[PDB]
C-alpha cells in the first residue's frame, strides 16, 4: 500500500496534463483542455 | 401457441383448464386460415425480402460492410444473408402459433450476449430487423399487416 | 460503449484510453516496480471497454401472483456476493465440514454446533456420506 | 378476468405485453358487447330460474326435502333457493369478466369444508347447479348457450 | 411439452426449412378439430369425479383387489389408488388438447414404469382401470371424441405395460 | 406438512437446486421486490 | 390483477346485488374504449426499449443535477439501474392501460416505492419528472400512431404521479 | 419407507437467471410419503427419472410406516 | 461492508475531485499502521478462549447474575452469554483491520437493541462484561494498539447503553 | 481439495514419517514454479472473454454443429455451450494454481459423464472445443505456462471421454 | 494449503480470482523456501526436544505418572510421548502448507471426543505442546520464531 | 360498571322479555345475601392497613424480591407495590358489595398483564400475594363472605395469569 499511494501520488498531479495527452489525438478544431469544466476547490 | 401456455399454466395448480381460456384457445383455432393468408405470403416472397432488406441496412449503416467491420469478408456476408431469412422462418413459426413460444424457445433467449461471444455488435442487428420489418409489410396487404406487425415488433424490443 | 453508442464513436474511445494508458505508463518508468502493477489495471480499462454488455439477470415468479422483475448484471456485479456453499460428492473433510456448519448456519440463524455443542449427528454422517442431497438434509433438519 | 390472467402471467415473466396476449384481449373486448346480453338475460330472468332449477332440485333430491334432511321446513328450504340465488348471482360475474375468477374467489375455494360444516350433502348442490343449466339452455340462443353453459359446467367440476 | 403445432414447429426446424403443403395438411387438420376437442375438455372437468368413480365401480370394486389380501384393502391404498386414476384423466385430456402425447412421454411415463414394479402394484389390473376409463369417457363425450382419448388412453397403456 | 410443500415448491428447486444449501437472497444477489421492502431486511437481520 | 370488470364485480359483490342499467352502461363504457386502449398499448410496446431511453436522456439534459457527483445517478452502475427502474414505469403503465383501473399499479408498483427509494437515497423528485416526461413522450408516439388519445393512456401516468409524490398543498 | 432415485434435472432457466449451474444427474433417498411431490417437480423441469428402486421397505404392509 | 478505502473515496468521489493531500495523509497513515495491528490480530484470534474466560471472570463471576433469578443461571443462557460475548471479540478484529467502525453499526449493533431488550438482559451488565475486556486485550497485545483496540472497541459498548 | 503441497502431505502421513529428503525436492518443485502459475493465471484474467471467442471460431464455428440439426443450433442451446466453456477455462486454472488434477476430478467430472448423454449433447466436440482452448492460451501466456496449462486441459477431456 | 483455502474461496463464490489475492500465491512462494528451511531446522533439531517436553509436562501434571494415573508404567508412558511426537509432524506440516488445515484434518476434528473414550484428557494434552513451542521457539532466530510458534498456540486454542 | 341487577336486567332485557320467574331468584339470592355483604365491607375498610400488612408478611418480607438484587428495592417501587396492591383490594371490596366482577375487568383487569411485562414486574409473585391476601381476609371476615370474597380475589388472579 506504500506503493499503490505512490502510483496515485504520480497521477493525481500529472492527470491535468494525461488528458491533454489524450484529447489532442481524438480532437481538431479546439484547444480542449480548457474545455474541461474541472472542479474547483 | 395459446395450447402450450394453458397446459403449463394448469399443471402446477393442478387443476383442469377452466372456460376462461378454453374460450381463448378456441378463439385461435378459428383463426389459422387467416393467419395462413399471411404465412405463405411471406414464405415465396422470401428472396425478395432477404436482400431488398439487405440492401436497406447497409444504406442505412455501412460498417458491417466497411473494412474492420463484421461481414467485410464474403464468408462473413453470406453467413448474415443467412441470418435474415433465419429469422424470417422463425418469425413465421410465430405467426403460425399465434404466440410467442416458437418465437421465444429457438432465436430470442440469450442473444444479447452471444452475438457479443461473435463479433457483431447488437444494436445494429436491431436496425438489421427493423428494416426487414417494412422490407416485409410493404410487401403485406394492408389489413392483415396490423396483425403481423407485432410479431416484427417483439423482436426489436428482445433485442435492443 | 453501448450507452454512448449513439452521441460518442465507439472507435474514438479505444484509441484515446490506449495512448491514455502509454502515456501514463511512460511516467511510471522510474520506479519500475508499479509499472507493472497499472499496466495490468489500464488493461482492465481497455478489454471490459472491448466487449459489450451483457444481459440483464431476471427473477421470475414462480408462484403466479408474484410479480417477475430485472437486475442489470452491472448492479449484480458490483455488490458483493452470499458464499454458495456447494457440496458435491468426493470432496475433502474439512471442505465438507465447513458446508454442514453453514447449512446448520442458515436454518437456526447461528451455528448452533459450535454455540450450543449440540445438532443431530447421524443425519450430517448420512449427508457426509453424498447419500441423502443438500435438499434432502435441510427437509429432514426441518422436521426434527 | 382474461385480462388480469393476460397481465399476470406476463408479469411473470417479466417482458411486456406479448402479440399473443395483445390479440386474447382484443379479441375479448369486441366480444364484450356480446357477452353483457347474456348476462342480462340470466338476471332479467333471476325469479324463473329459481324457481325452475328449485322445482327442477326436488324432485330428483327427496332426501333433502324429507324430515331430518337438511333443507327441511319453510325456513329451511327458503334458505336453499338463497343457496343457489348466490350462485345464479355469482355465474352472471363470471359472464361479463370472461372467467371464472369472480366464481373463484367469492364461491369455490372453501366450499367442500364449509358445507361439511352445515350438514348439507356437497353432491346435492352439484346436482341442483346441473339442473339450473338446464333451465339456462333453455333462455339463450345456441351459440351463447355453449359460452354461458362453460360457467355453470365448471362451477359442478369445484363441487364434485 | 409439445404440442401438435409445435411439434411440426420442430420437425420443420430441424431441417430448417419454411411449412411445406404436407405439413400445413397437419395444421389445417388440427385447425378444423379445435371446436370438438374444446368441447370434450368441458364436460370432462364436469365429471371428472364421476369417470373416476364408474371406471372403478365396473372394473375394480368387490374384486380381488378391494378385498383384503392385495393392494387396495387398506384406505391409504385406496386413497392413493384414487390419486392415480385421477391423475392419469387429468393428464389425458391435456394429451386431448395439445393432439400430441408428448405430455405423456415427458409428466407421466417417466418414472412410473420403474416405480410400480418397486413397489409391487399390479400393472395388470392398473392397465384395466384405464381400459375401462376409456368406454366411460367416449359415451361421456361422444363417439365422435370418443374415438380421440383412444389414441391417448393407451398411450399411457402402452407405455405402461 | 409446510416443510415439505416448501422444500419440494419450484422456488426452491429453481433457485438452489439440487446439491447446494439454502442461501438468503438479501439485495444485490437479485433483484428484490417493492411490495416487501420493508419486512425482507428486517426478517434477514439476526433480530427476526 | 384487478380488472376495471373486476372492480366493478366487488363495487357490487360486496351489496349482494345483481348487474342493474348502471351496471349495463358502464361496462359498455369501457368495451368502446377497448379498441383505442389494445392499439395503444402496442404502440406504447414498439420502442418502450427506445423510450425509456429518449426519455432519460431528456431528463439528464434537463436535471443535469444527477449526472455530475450529487445524487444517484453517477456511475453506470447507477445509470443502467436507472434505466432499468424508470422501464419498470414503463412497463406497469403497458398493464393498467388495458386493464382499465389502476389497481395494477396500487398493488405491484406504488405499495413500498415510498420506502424503498427512502431506504436508498433515491430521491422521489425526479422520478416524477421521468414519469411527466414519460407522460407526453408515450402520447407522441400513439399521436404518431394515429390512435385518438385522452384521459385514457394519459391516466396511468399522472395516478404514478399524484399517488407516488408527497402531498404539498 | 424410502426409495433411492437417479434423475437427471436440467433446469432451463440458467440462460435468462445467470446462477452458478450445479452438476445433475445424482443419487438421493427420497421418502415415500414425500415423493410423488417430488417426483412431479422433476416433470416440471423435465427432467427425466432413468431409475427408482426400492431401498428399505418391504411393500406390501398394512402397518409399520 | 464499508472500509477506511470506502470511506476516503466516497468522501473524495461526492466531492468528484482527485484525492487531496490530506485524504493522502489518512492513507499513508492507514498503511503504515498495517504490521503494527496485523500482528496484533493473529494474537487476538488465538488466545479468544482465554480472553472470554478471563473476562468473563473480571467482572461477572460469583455474583447475582450467575446465582437463580439471574440471567446466566441456566446453562443454555450461559453458554449463549459467552457466545454473545465472543462475536464482539471477532468483530473487533473487523473494524481494526478495516480501519473504520462502520462494520459494526449495521451488522452487530443494528438489532442488538432488539435482542437484548426481548429476553431482558441487562445492558448493564453486558457493557461492564465488555469494558472488562479492555484490560485483557492490553496486556496480550500492547499499549501501541490496545488504544488502536479500544477505539473500536468501545463503539460497541456506546451502542448499547 | 488436495493440493500438490498437500498431497506430498497426505502421502508421508499415511507413510507415517516426517518430511524427508524426498519430500523436500518435490515441494522445492512447486515453489520454484510458483511464480510461473500466478503469473499464468493473472493473464487469463483480462483474457477470459477473449479465449473462449476463437476457440469456438476455431473448433465449432462454420460447421455442422450451428446449422440445423446441429447441437447448439438454438440460441438457447448456443449460449449454454459458450457458458459450460466458460466453466472449463475457469475451473482449469484452479488445476493450474493448485498444481493437480485433483480440484477437477470432483468439482467437474462428477457428473458430466451421465449428463451429456442425458441431455444429448454430443462430447465428441467438445474434446475438440477444450483442443482449441489448448492451443490459443499457449500463443496466449507463453509457451511454458502453457506446457503446464495443456497438462490439466489433457484431464479434462480424457476425463470427458 | 493456503491455495485451497483461496481456490475453494473463489469457488463458492462463484467468482474469477481476483489479482488483489493472487499476492498471496506470490508472497506464499517467495517465502516457499524460506517456510522449508523451518521445517529443516526442525528436521535434525526434533530428536532432542521431544524427550525433554515430556518432562515438562510431568512437572506440570504430576497426576500423570501417578499410579492410577493415564500414564502408568514404561508402555503407557512410552506412547504417550508417541502420542505427543504424532503432533511435531504435523505442525511441520502446517509450516510448507502455511496455513490451518493440514494440522485439522489429522488431528483436531475429533480429539475433543477420542481422548474423552481413553480417559486422557484435553486440558493435560495442551499445555505439553506448550512445552513444545518453548523449546522450538528457543533454536529459532526471531523472525522464524512468531510464524513458526504462531501454529502452536492455535492448536493450544484448539484443545482449549 | 354494571352490577348483579343490572346484568340480570340487561339479561333480561336484550331477549325482549320482561323479568320472568326464572329471573327472580337470581335477585331474591342475592337480597337474601344483601345484608350479608354490607357486613363484609365493613370490616374490610376498618383493617384495610393490615389485611395488606399481613398479606406481603406471608410471602414478600424477607425474601429476596426485597433484596438490593431484587424489584421491589428502592423505596419508590415498595410504595408503588404496596399502592398496587391496594388496587387489587379495594375493588375486590366493590365487586363483592356489587355481586358481579365487571367493575374489576374495566378498571382492574383493563391492561394489567401487559402493562407489567412491560415493566418488568413479575406476575408470579402477584398470584402468590394475593393469595396470600385471600387466607387472611377469610379469617378476618368470616368463612361465609370469605367465600364470596375469594371469587373475586381469585377472579384477579385467574386475569394475571
Ligand atoms: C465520446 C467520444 C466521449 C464520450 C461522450 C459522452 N458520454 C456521454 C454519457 C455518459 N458517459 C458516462 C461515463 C462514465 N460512466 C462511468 O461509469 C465511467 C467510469 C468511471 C465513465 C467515464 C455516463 C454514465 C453517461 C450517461 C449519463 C450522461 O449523460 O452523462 C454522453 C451523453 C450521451 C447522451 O447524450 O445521451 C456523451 C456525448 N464518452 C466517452 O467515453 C468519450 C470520451
Ligand atoms: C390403482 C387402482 C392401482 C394402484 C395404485 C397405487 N399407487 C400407489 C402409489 C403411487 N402411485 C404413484 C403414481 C403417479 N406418479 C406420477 O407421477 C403419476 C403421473 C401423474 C402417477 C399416476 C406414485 C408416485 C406412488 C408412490 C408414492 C405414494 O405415496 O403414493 C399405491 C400405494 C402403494 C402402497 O403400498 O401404499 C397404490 C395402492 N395400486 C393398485 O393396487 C391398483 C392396481
Ligand atoms: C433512474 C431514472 C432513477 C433512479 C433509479 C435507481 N433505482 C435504483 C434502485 C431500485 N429501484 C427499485 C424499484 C422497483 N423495484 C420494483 O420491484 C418496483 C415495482 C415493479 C420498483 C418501482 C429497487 C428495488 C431498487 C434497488 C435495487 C434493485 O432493483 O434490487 C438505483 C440504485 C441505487 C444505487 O445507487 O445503488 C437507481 C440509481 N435513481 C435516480 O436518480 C433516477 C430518478
Ligand atoms: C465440582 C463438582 C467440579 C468443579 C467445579 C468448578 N466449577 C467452577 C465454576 C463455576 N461453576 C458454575 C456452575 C454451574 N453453572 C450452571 O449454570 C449450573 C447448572 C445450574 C452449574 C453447576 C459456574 C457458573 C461457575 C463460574 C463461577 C461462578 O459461579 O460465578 C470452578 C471454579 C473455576 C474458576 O475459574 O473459578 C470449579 C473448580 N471442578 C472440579 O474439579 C469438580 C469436578
Ligand atoms: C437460430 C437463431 C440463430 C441465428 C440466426 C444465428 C446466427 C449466427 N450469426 C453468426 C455470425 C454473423 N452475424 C453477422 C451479422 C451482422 N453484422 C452486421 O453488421 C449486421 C447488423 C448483421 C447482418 C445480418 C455477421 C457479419 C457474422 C459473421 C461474424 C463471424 O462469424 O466472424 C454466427 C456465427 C458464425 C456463423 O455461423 O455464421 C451464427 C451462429 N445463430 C443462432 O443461434
Ligand atoms: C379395514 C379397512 C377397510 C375400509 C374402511 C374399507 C372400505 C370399503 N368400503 C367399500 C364399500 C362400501 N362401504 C359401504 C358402507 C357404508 N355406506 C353406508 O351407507 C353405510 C352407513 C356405511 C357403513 C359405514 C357401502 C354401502 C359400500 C358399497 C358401495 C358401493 O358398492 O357403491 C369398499 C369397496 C368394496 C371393496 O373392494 O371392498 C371398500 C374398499 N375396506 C376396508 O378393507
Ligand atoms: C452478530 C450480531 C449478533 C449477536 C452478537 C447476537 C447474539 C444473541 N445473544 C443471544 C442471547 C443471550 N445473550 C446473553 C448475554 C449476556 N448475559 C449476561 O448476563 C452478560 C452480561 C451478557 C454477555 C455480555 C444471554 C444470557 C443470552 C440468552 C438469553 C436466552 O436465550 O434466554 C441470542 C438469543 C438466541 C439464543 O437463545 O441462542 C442471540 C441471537 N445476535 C446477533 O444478531
Ligand atoms: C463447472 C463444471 C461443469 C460443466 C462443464 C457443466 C456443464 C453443463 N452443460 C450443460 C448443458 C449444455 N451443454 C451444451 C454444450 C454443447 N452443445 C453443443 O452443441 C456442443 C457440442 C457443446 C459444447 C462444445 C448445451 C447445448 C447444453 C444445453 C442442453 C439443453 O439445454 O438441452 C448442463 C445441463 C444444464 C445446463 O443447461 O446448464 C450442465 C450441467 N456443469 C458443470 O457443473
Ligand atoms: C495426530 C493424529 C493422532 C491422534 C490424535 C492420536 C492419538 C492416540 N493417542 C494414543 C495413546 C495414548 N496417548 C497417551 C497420551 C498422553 N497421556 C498423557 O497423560 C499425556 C497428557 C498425553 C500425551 C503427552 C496415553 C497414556 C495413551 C495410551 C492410552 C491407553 O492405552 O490407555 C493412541 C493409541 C496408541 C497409538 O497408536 O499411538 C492414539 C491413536 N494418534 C494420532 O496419530
Ligand atoms: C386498579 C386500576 C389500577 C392498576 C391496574 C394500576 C396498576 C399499576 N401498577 C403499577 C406498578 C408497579 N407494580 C409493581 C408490582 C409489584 N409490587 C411488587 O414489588 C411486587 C413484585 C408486585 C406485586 C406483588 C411494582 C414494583 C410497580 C412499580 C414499578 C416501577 O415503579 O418501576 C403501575 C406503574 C405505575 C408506576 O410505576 O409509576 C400501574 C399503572 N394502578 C391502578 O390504579
Amino acid at each position: 500500500g506504500a506503493k499503490r499511494l505512490e502510483i496515485a501520488q504520480v497521477l493525481t498531479q500529472n492527470a491535468e496534463l494525461i488528458v491533454s495527452r489524450a484529447a489532442n489525438r481524438i480532437f481538431t478544431g479546439g484547444s480542449p483542455l480548457a474545455f474541461l469544466e474541472r472542479p474547483e476547490e | 401457441t395459446v395450447v402450450s401456455q394453458v397446459i403449463l399454466k394448469a399443471d402446477d395448480e393442478l387443476r383442469y383448464p377452466t372456460t376462461g381460456e378454453l374460450k381463448n384457445i378456441s378463439d385461435f383455432l378459428k383463426t389459422g386460415e387467416q393467419r395462413l393468408r399471411i404465412v405463405d405470403t411471406l414464405t415465396e416472397n422470401e428472396k425478395k425480402i432477404v436482400d431488398r432488406a439487405s440492401a436497406q441496412l447497409w444504406k442505412k449503416r455501412p460498417d458491417f460492410i466497411a473494412p474492420g467491420g463484421n461481414a467485410a469478408g464474403q464468408r462473413e456476408r453470406s453467413l448474415c444473408l443467412r441470418d435474415y431469412g433465419w429469422y424470417l422462418r422463425v418469425i413465421t413459426y410465430g405467426i403460425l402459433s399465434g404466440d410467442k413460444d416458437p418465437i421465444e424457445s429457438i432465436g430470442l433467449i440469450g442473444v444479447k450476449e452471444m452475438y457479443n461471444s461473435l463479433g457483431v455488435p447488437m444494436p445494429g442487428m436491431v436496425e438489421a430487423i427493423r428494416c426487414l420489418k417494412e422490407a416485409s409489410l410493404a410487401l403485406l396487404d394492408d389489413e392483415d399487416a396490423k396483425e403481423a406487425a407485432p410479431y416484427f415488433d417483439f423482436i426489436i424490443q428482445a433485442m435492443s | 460503449r453501448e450507452i454512448i453508442e449513439n452521441a460518442c464513436s465507439s472507435a474514438a474511445t479505444l484509441v484515446a484510453l490506449q495512448e491514455m494508458r502509454r502515456s501514463a505508463l511512460g511516467y511510471l518508468q522510474n520506479d519500475k516496480e508499479g509499472q507493472e502493477i497499472a499496466l495490468q489495471y489500464f488493461n482492465v480499462l481497455i478489454s471490459e471497454f472491448e466487449g459489450a454488455t451483457p444481459s440483464n439477470k431476471v427473477r421470475q415468479g414462480q408462484s403466479v401472483d408474484q410479480q417477475g422483475l430485472e437486475l442489470p448484471q452491472i448492479y449484480f456485479n458490483a455488490a458483493e456476493a452470499r458464499q454458495k456453499f456447494v457440496m458435491k460428492s468426493g470432496m475433502s473433510s474439512s471442505e465438507k465440514l465447513d458446508v454442514v456448519k453453514a447449512a446448520y448456519r442458515q436454518v437456526f440463524e447461528r451455528d448452533i454446533t459450535r454455540a450450543y455443542s449440540q445438532g443431530i449427528s447421524d443425519l450430517e454422517s448420512k449427508f457426509k456420506n453424498g447419500e441423502i442431497s443438500t435438499k434432502e438434509f435441510i427437509r429432514r433438519l426441518g422436521k426434527s | 378476468s382474461i385480462v388480469t390472467k393476460s397481465i399476470v402471467n406476463a408479469d411473470a415473466e417479466a417482458r411486456y405485453l406479448s402479440p399473443g396476449e395483445l390479440d386474447r384481449i382484443k379479441s375479448f373486448v369486441t366480444s364484450g358487447e356480446r357477452r353483457v346480453r347474456i348476462a342480462e338475460t340470466m338476471t332479467g330472468a333471476r325469479e324463473r330460474i329459481i324457481k325452475e332449477a328449485g322445482n327442477q332440485l326436488f324432485q330428483k333430491r327427496p332426501d333433502v326435502v324429507s324430515p331430518g334432511g337438511n333443507a327441511y321446513g319453510e325456513e329451511m328450504t327458503a334458505t336453499c333457493l338463497r343457496d343457489l340465488d348466490y350462485y345464479l348471482r355469482l355465474i352472471t360475474y363470471g359472464i361479463v369478466a370472461g372467467d371464472v375468477t369472480p366464481i373463484e374467489e367469492i364461491g369455490v375455494v372453501g366450499v367442500r369444508e364449509m358445507y361439511k360444516s352445515l350438514g348439507t350433502p356437497i353432491e346435492a348442490v352439484a346436482e341442483g347447479v346441473r339442473a339450473m343449466k338446464s333451465v339456462a339452455t333453455s333462455l339463450l340462443s345456441g351459440e351463447d348457450a355453449a359460452e354461458a353453459g362453460a360457467y355453470f359446467d365448471y362451477l359442478i367440476g369445484a363441487m364434485s | 411439452m409439445q404440442d401438435a403445432i409445435t411439434s411440426v414447429i420442430n420437425s420443420s426446424d430441424v431441417q430448417g426449412k419454411y411449412l411445406d403443403a404436407s405439413a400445413i395438411q397437419k395444421l389445417k387438420a388440427y385447425f378444423a378439430t379445435g371446436e370438438l376437442r374444446v368441447r370434450a375438455a368441458t364436460t370432462i372437468s364436469a365429471n371428472a369425479a364421476n369417470i373416476v368413480k364408474e371406471a372403478v365401480a365396473k372394473s375394480l370394486l368387490y374384486s380381488d383387489i378391494t378385498r383384503p389380501g392385495g393392494n387396495m384393502y387398506t384406505t391409504r391404498r385406496y386413497a392413493a389408488c384414487i390419486r392415480d386414476l385421477d391423475y392419469y384423466l387429468r393428464y389425458a385430456t391435456y394429451a386431448m388438447l395439445a393432439g400430441d402425447p408428448s405430455i405423456l412421454d415427458e409428466r407421466v411415463l417417466n418414472g412410473l414404469k420403474e416405480t410400480y414394479n418397486s413397489l409391487g402394484v399390479p400393472i395388470g389390473a392398473t392397465v384395466q382401470a384405464i381400459q375401462a376409463m376409456k368406454e366411460v369417457t367416449a359415451g361421456l363425450v361422444g363417439a365422435d371424441a370418443g374415438k380421440e382419448m383412444g389414441i391417448y388412453f393407451d398411450y399411457i397403456c402402452s407405455g405402461l405395460s | 406438512a409446510l416443510v415439505d410443500a416448501m422444500v419440494d415448491s419450484t422456488e426452491y428447486a429453481d433457485y438452489f437446486g439440487e446439491e447446494t444449501v439454502p442461501y438468503l437472497r438479501g439485495l444485490g444477489t437479485e433483484a428484490q421486490e417493492c411490495r416487501n421492502w420493508g419486512p425482507q431486511i428486517d426478517l434477514f437481520n439476526y433480530s427476526a | 390483477m384487478r380488472d376495471a370488470v373486476t372492480s366493478l364485480i366487488k363495487n357490487y359483490d360486496i351489496t349482494g346485488r345483481y348487474l342493474d342499467r348502471d351496471a349495463i352502461d358502464s361496462l359498455k363504457s369501457y368495451f368502446v374504449t377497448g379498441t383505442a386502449r389494445v392499439q395503444a398499448a402496442a404502440t406504447i410496446t414498439a420502442n418502450a426499449a427506445e423510450l425509456v431511453k429518449q426519455a432519460a436522456s431528456q431528463l439528464f439534459g434537463d436535471l443535469p443535477e444527477l449526472i455530475r457527483p450529487g445524487g444517484n445517478a453517477y456511475t453506470t452502475r447507477r445509470y443502467a439501474a436507472c434505466l432499468r427502474d424508470m422501464d419498470y414505469y414503463l412497463r406497469y403503465a403497458t398493464y393498467a392501460l388495458v386493464a382499465g383501473d389502476t389497481d395494477v399499479l396500487d398493488e405491484r408498483v406504488l405499495q413500498g416505492l415510498r420506502e424503498t427509494y427512502n431506504s436508498l437515497g433515491v430521491p422521489i423528485g425526479p422520478t416524477v419528472v421521468g414519469i411527466g416526461i414519460l407522460k407526453d413522450l408515450a402520447t407522441e408516439k400513439v399521436q404518431a400512431a394515429g390512435i385518438e388519445v385522452g384521459a385514457y393512456l394519459e391516466q396511468p401516468f399522472d395516478h404514478l404521479i399524484s399517488e407516488l409524490s408527497e402531498t404539498d398543498v | 419407507r424410502s426409495f433411492k432415485v437417479t434423475a437427471c434435472v436440467p433446469s432451463q432457466t440458467r440462460i435468462r437467471t445467470q446462477r452458478e449451474l450445479q452438476n445433475t444427474y445424482f443419487t438421493k433417498l427420497v421418502p415415500y410419503d414425500n415423493w410423488f411431490r417430488e417426483q412431479q417437480r422433476i416433470m416440471k423441469m423435465g427432467g427425466k427419472i432413468v431409475k427408482v428402486e426400492l431401498a428399505t421397505g418391504k411393500p406390501g404392509t398394512n402397518t409399520g410406516l
